[PDB]
């Protein structure tokens, strides 16, 4: 009844800082370990010094150095200290292949010195990004050894996406390509969260043109603890992660959600508002919270899966639940009934000391499926089609052996896979 | 992880010289030995360029290569020369008459071994090698003949490094020496097919930089050079030192080389502003990104607005915020689209250090890779067809013997070269 | 009393554009033994025709949820057709390639037409077997039938005797081992593990003139300094190009350990003189620039080493230098950057150059390497539109 985390890349280890600050205040949990009374991401020493199921991976020695070094580097332990020698330097090849062959071998060690340690393990996440080399090459070759390892688990991805218009690194849709087509082949779940619409919450949510990549991911942080850290603890209806899997996804392959956060206040606007239930379901089906850049109306919704926090009477939400089947726009699908998962937890979320957001009664984590990220697919994939012809940027992956028979591959199977969203509303 | 540095050239001696004057200063660095700074990640990264024994010194990771004396004399002779230790200055006393046909032919062949060991006295007790810097000229024969011959032979010791240099472009302005159209073109036959990367530095611009954009009065080697001291500084700082966006010299070589052989490059300086002008300005993020527009600003005697843009990095330098530092980034991308490709998307890349230099608050470094950049070479190289009509002064290098099927051939290397950015300029 | 007798113009830059020749992996002690029992046969998903030279492989067409690579058929279809000038499979023998291909080009470059044969596919495939080979059994191997060197090299000391001219053959070894040029046909004495004197004179030799010498009297014909010439006057010496081939820089990978990990670019010069009837002596010179070319591995999937990392990477590198070339040709682009590699410097003569060449397509039979060959046919389907002129050679008085 347990869970890990996985830290690759310096996105993917940028947001654990966030995440296990807030498994930190799941807790009262100081740089030493003080916690009474729970066991889903933690082993226990004999002082009651609990630390992390978390797993550091850094090509570099650089951004663990900020972590080891600096504060709760108590509570993490040097078996989860895993630093690396060379960055890939963002290459796909050298990340999966040549230099992700190099720490392997004693990252799959420690999940071996903590899996066992696992309790009847539920499963496990995975932090990495899609421009990245080290989020994109190992996480490559890691997923495809797990499912060697562990292919009765759970293998969660909450992976950054980049924006089609904002990006930071001209190869970025270059990595995700073929990083993508081999995640479909193994993965269990992924995620897509783009700082474009983040962007947009930093601006009309919380208000501020100030953001740095703490407050972009305390955001997708409050997130994560409202998936799974509230699921060991009992509210109304709480679910698992095991109720997602055909559930959630009614196929093999759909397996890409999307992820909104209703409750999003700055902290003077806690008196222009007087939060109620159906508000923020309504705030839930706006295109400008979306999170990604997207717009539900022109795709369908094939699930809808309301994930709560806080006191929520379900009779409340009975009104809620009727109201935006009556007040729709959605194009709602033929396939699904009516099946909209309900979870209602009790915890409400928590405050993020030095945050941005307010103390709210209530909050919506809402997953959902729609076509509109088959748009969204599809215009990273327009920045990739340019650079193959033109062939540019080509002679770093081929030095460590990609062929160009993997870029009619990756990009034609995942164009083919954009072409799958469309069979949803199809036969009916 | 570690970066070696190599000097040549009556310049790139001097130009490396004030180079270490600024990392002395970026670290808190005394010239006898001792550590004076105190900020942790001016102790914590130590390891990107130094080295570490016994005796209470600062012991440098520089081999500094030269035929004259006096210059390295002088160098030892004012301060941050005694910062050296002279188990490092391979040298010799012989003139080289600023030849490329000698440095790289004769009399440096001389000096190679002295020199290469000693590499293998600093490479093999380098812990991990990342860096092989060098600094030298293209317009005399120490930094053009003796630098081309290390990268034939360093290259064939590490096939799998970094190989960047730092070659100052000649300036048809101002120069004293006639066959300066001979010491560049020759040098390009090398540092094309040997070097990862290299930088494109021309004083023709750098004369109207100082003077003009800074309002000084004389541009100066001490500060013309100490602006591209800066500059030279300014590269490597995510590696050095931690950011959001951490940019390896790699990535940098990775996100700027769409493809091998166009690896020519122009830095940039964000605060290129005077001394009064700073009670006539506020400092922002759209100010730093002023001067990616500006065609002054530009180190090398190149228009960016002739031109267009292949290839642009944006490395900053400073406590910003990213949705003000990408959407300015996405603004001059909107303002200038037509001076950009289009099979490349994201024309500009960010980079992010944390830590601004001591003295500014905010600060960064444009790095652009134009189609203008090859503007320079077009200058030497009808100078060096007017030096192949008459064959004027062919009596200084006949005797060194330097074949015609060498020079037909390195106008061959500069017709390949300079043609290739107007495929996809326009 | 008059009609119109209209005219067009004409374009004599050269319709002789390249040959594309397209022979496979095959007939083999081991190959046969598996691909033929368990998977489908000689071309399981291809369907060898030899004819009309057509070929179209497939994978299995299912209703794939996420739909996979080859899924593109239909009810009942042949897929990626890639019809060529001639496909040859594992029945095609050595003097079956050259009744095709070699032999009626070796009395059209006996009198001054040019070639240049390089193959290229996935690694392991047979790009060694289809250059070296390797002799028949016979008590003597009379420079039997082999590879194309050898069989070229029996009709080298037949066709040149068949002349009955003054010829001089001419032939040289070149290495290409990580873009430097190493010839193996010289004395070799500190290649060999030898012992230097006590006091050491010459433990390094740079000697070679192993830089590109433009001459730019027509374009793209290649000039290089001291090469060494081979003059044998029968059989007997080709084991010294067999020391060349034994020299040659080999790699053991889970791929093969019998695909060379160098390769060489090996060139003819049969400089033959006789006089013709206005009293003109005439100097037939035939190019035949013999480069074999290594594997394009997949590094991931042999799991190389260190040590071979570097060497793998810079033989994809120059086969993925070889592919820039190929769009650059067919696009008609004016500055084609052969300036990279040196081979597609040695390539100028050919591509894009003056005379005849051919391409050979060793690409691999298995159902996990279809879209591998889908990287050949890339460039494969793009061979054809290559612009070249061809010319004879002789002597003015
Ligand atoms: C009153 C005062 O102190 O003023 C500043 C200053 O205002 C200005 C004018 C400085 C000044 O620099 C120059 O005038 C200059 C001229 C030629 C070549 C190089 C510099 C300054 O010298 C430069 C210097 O800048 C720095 O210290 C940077 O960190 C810089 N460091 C050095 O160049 C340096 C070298 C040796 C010893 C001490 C400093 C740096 C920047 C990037 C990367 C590495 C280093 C400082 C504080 C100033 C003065 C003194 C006027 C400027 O330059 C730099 C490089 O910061 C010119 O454009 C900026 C704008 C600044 O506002
Ligand atoms: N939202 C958010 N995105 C980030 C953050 N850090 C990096 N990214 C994204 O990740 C991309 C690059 O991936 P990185 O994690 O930085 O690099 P890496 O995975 O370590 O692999 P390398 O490129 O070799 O360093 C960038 O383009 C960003 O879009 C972060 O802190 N927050
Ligand atoms: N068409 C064919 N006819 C006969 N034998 C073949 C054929 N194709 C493959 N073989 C056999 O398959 C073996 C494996 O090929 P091999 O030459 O070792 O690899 P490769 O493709 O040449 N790699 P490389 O040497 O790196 O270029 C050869 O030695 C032949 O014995
Ligand atoms: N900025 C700068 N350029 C210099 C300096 N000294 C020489 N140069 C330039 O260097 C070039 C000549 O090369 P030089 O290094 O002097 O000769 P070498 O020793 O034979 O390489 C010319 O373009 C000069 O303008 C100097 O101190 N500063
Ligand atoms: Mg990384
Ligand atoms: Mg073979």
């Amino acid at each position: 009844r347990e869970c890990i985390s996985i830290h690759v890349g310096q996105a993917g280890v940028q947001i654990g800082n966030a995440c296990w600050e807030l498994y930190c205040l799941e807790h009262g949990i100081q740089p030493d370990g003080q916690m009474p009374s729970f066991n889903t991401f933690f082993s226990e020493t004999g002082a009651g010094k609990h630390v992390p199921r978390a797993v550091f991976v850094d090509l570099e020695p650089t951004v663990i150095d900020e972590v080891r070094t600096g504060t709760y580097r108590q509570l993490f332990h040097p078996e989860q200290l895993i630093t690396g020698k060379e960055d890939a330097a963002n290459n796909y090849a050298r990340g999966h292949y040549t230099i992700g062959k190099e720490i392997i071998d004693l990252v799959l060690d420690r999940i071996r010195k903590l899996a066992d340690q696992c309790t009847g393990l539920q499963g496990f996440s995975v932090f990495h990004s899609f421009g990245g080399g080290t989020g994109s090459g190992f996480t490559s070759l890691l997923m495809e050894r797990l499912s060697v390892d562990y292919g009765k688990k759970s293998k969660l991805e909450f992976s950054i996406y980049p924006a089609p218009q904002v990006s930071t690194a001209v190869v970025e849709p270059y990595n995700s390509i073929l990083t993508t087509h081999t995640t479909l082949e193994h993965s269990d779940c992924a995620f897509m969260v783009d700082n474009e619409a983040i962007y947009d919450i930093c601006r009309r949510n919380l208000d501020i043109e100030r953001p740095t990549y703490t407050n972009l991911n305390r955001l997708i942080g409050q997130i994560v603890s409202s998936i799974t850290a509230s699921l060991r603890f009992d509210g109304a209806l709480n679910v698992d992660l095991t109720e997602f899997q055909t559930n959630l996804v009614p196929y093999p392959r759909g397996h890409f959600p999307l992820a909104t956060y209703a409750p999003v206040i700055s902290a003077e606007k806690a008196y222009h508002e007087q939060l109620s239930v159906a508000e923020i379901t309504n705030a839930c089906f706006e295109p400008a919270n979306q999170m990604v850049k997207c717009d539900p109306r022109h795709g369908k919704y094939m699930a809808c899966c309301l994930l709560y926090r806080g006191d929520v009477v379900p009779k409340d939400v009975n009104a809620a639940i009727a109201t935006i089947k009556t007040k729709r726009t959605i194009q709602f699908v033929d396939w699904c009934p009516t099946g909209f998962k309900v979870g209602i937890n009790y915890e409400p979320p928590t405050v993020v000391p030095g945050g941005d957001l307010a103390k709210v009664q209530r909050a919506v984590c809402m997953l959902s499926n729609t076509t509109a990220i088959a748009e969204a697919w599809a215009r990273l994939d327009h920045k990739f089609d340019l650079m193959y012809a033109k062939r540019a940027f080509v002679h770093w992956y081929v030095g460590e052996g990609m062929e160009e028979g993997e870029f009619s591959e990756a990009r034609e199977d995942m164009a083919a896979l954009e072409k799958d969203y469309e069979e949803v509303g199809v036969d009916s | 992880r570690e970066i070696v540095h190599i000097q040549a050239g009556q310049c790139g001696n001097q130009i490396g010289a004030k180079f270490w004057e600024v990392i002395s200063d970026e670290h808190g660095i005394d010239p006898t030995g001792s550590y004076h700074g105190d900020s942790d990640l001016q102790l914590e990264r130590i390891n990107v360029y130094y080295n570490e024994a016994a005796g209470n010194k600062y012991v440098p990771r520089a081999i500094l290569v030269d035929l004259e004396p006096g210059t390295m004399d002088s160098v030892r002779s004012g301060p941050f020369g005694q910062i050296f230790r002279p188990d490092n200055f391979v040298f010799g006393q012989s003139g080289a008459g600023n030849n490329w046909a000698k440095g790289h032919y004769t009399e440096g062949a001389e000096l190679v071994d002295s020199v290469l060991d000693v590499v293998r006295k600093e490479s093999e007790s380098c812990d991990c090698l990342q860096g092989f810097q060098l600094t030298h000229s293209l317009g005399g024969g120490t930094g053009s003949g003796m630098g081309t011959l290390l990268i034939s032979k360093i290259r064939e010791e590490y096939p799998d490094r970094i190989m960047n240099t730092f070659s100052v472009v000649p300036s048809p302005k101002v120069s004293d020496t006639v066959v300066e159209p001979y010491n560049a073109t020759l040098s390009v036959h090398q540092l094309v097919e040997n070097t990862d990367e290299t930088y494109c530095i021309d004083n023709e611009a750098l004369y109207d930089i100082c003077f003009r954009t800074l309002k000084l009065t004389t541009p100066t080697y001490g500060d013309l050079n100490h602006l591209v001291s800066a500059t030279m500084s300014g590269v490597t700082t995510c590696l050095r030192f931690p950011g959001q966006l951490n940019a390896d010299l790699r990535k940098l070589a990775v996100n700027m080389v769409p493809f091998p052989r166009l690896h020519f490059f122009m830095p940039g300086f964000a605060p290129l502003t005077s001394r009064g002008s700073q009670q006539y300005r506020a400092l922002t993020v759209p100010e730093l990104t002023q001067q990616m527009f500006d065609a002054k600003n530009m180190m090398a005697a190149c228009d960016p607005r002739h031109g267009r843009y292949l290839t642009v990095a944006a490395v900053f330098r400073g406590r910003m915020s990213m949705k003000e530092v990408d959407e300015q980034m996405l603004n001059v991308q909107n303002k200038n689209s037509s001076y950009f490709v289009e099979w490349i998307p994201n024309n500009v890349k960010t980079a992010v250090c944390d830590i601004p230099p001591r003295g500014l608050k905010m600060s960064a470094t444009f790095i652009g890779n134009s189609t203008a950049i090859q503007e320079l070479f077009k200058r030497i190289s009808e100078q060096f067809t007017a030096m192949f009509r008459r064959k004027a002064f062919l009596h200084w290098y006949t005797g060194e013997g330097m074949d015609e099927m060498e020079f037909t051939e390195a106008e061959s290397n500069m017709n390949d070269l300079v043609s290739e950015y107007q495929q996809y300029q326009d | 009393n008059n009609s119109n007798e209209l005219d067009r113009k004409r374009s004599d830059a050269g319709e002789s554009n390249i040959q594309v020749v397209v022979r496979v992996r095959g007939q083999a002690p081991n190959e046969p033994k598996r691909t033929a029992p368990g998977i489908l046969t000689t071309s399981g998903p291809r369907c060898q025709q030899i004819d009309v030279a057509i070929e179209a492989p497939q994978v299995s067409s299912s209703s794939a949820i996420a739909s996979t690579s080859n899924l593109v058929q239909e009810s009942a279809t042949r897929q990626k057709s890639y019809h060529f000038d001639q496909v040859f499979g594992p029945e095609a023998d050595q003097g079956m390639v050259y009744q095709d291909v070699v032999g009626p080009i070796l009395e059209e470059v006996m009198s001054g037409y040019n070639c240049t044969i390089f193959a290229y596919g996935q690694t392991g495939t047979g790009k060694t077997h289809t250059m070296e080979g390797d002799l028949t059994s016979q008590m003597g191997t009379y420079s039997s039938e082999a590879g194309i060197i050898p069989r070229s090299l029996y009709r080298l000391f037949h066709t040149l005797e068949l002349s009955k001219e003054d010829y001089s053959v001419k032939a040289t070894f070149i290495e290409l081992y990580n873009e430097e040029l190493r010839d193996l046909l010289s004395i070799d004495s500190s290649t060999s593990s030898a012992e230097p004197s006590s006091s050491a004179t010459a433990t390094k030799e740079p000697q070679h003139a192993l830089r590109m010498y433009d001459d730019a009297r027509g374009k793209g014909v290649v000039i290089q300094g001291l090469e060494e010439v081979a003059l044998k006057d029968a059989a007997h010496g080709l084991s010294v190009l067999r020391r060349g081939s034994q020299k040659r820089q080999i790699a053991a990978t889970n791929c093969n350990e019998q695909s060379s990990r160098s390769h060489s670019v090996f060139t003819m010069t049969v400089f033959i003189k006789d006089k013709g009837s206005r009293g003109e002596d005439v100097l037939k010179i035939g190019k035949l620039n013999l480069v074999d070319l290594a594997g394009s591995e997949n590094i991931g999937r042999s799991g190389a080493e260190n040590k071979r990392a570097r060497e793998a990477g810079m033989i994809n590198q120059s086969l993925l230098t070889l592919g820039r070339v190929i769009n650059a040709l067919v696009e008609k682009n004016s500055h084609i950057p052969y300036r990279e590699s040196k081979l597609t410097r040695l390539l100028q003569e050919s591509l894009g150059g003056r005379t005849k060449t051919c391409i050979i397509a060793t690409v691999s039979q298995e159902r996990a390497n279809i879209e591998e060959t889908l990287s050949t046919l890339d460039y494969a389907l793009r061979a054809k539109s290559i612009k070249n002129r061809p010319e004879l050679n002789t002597r003015m008085t």
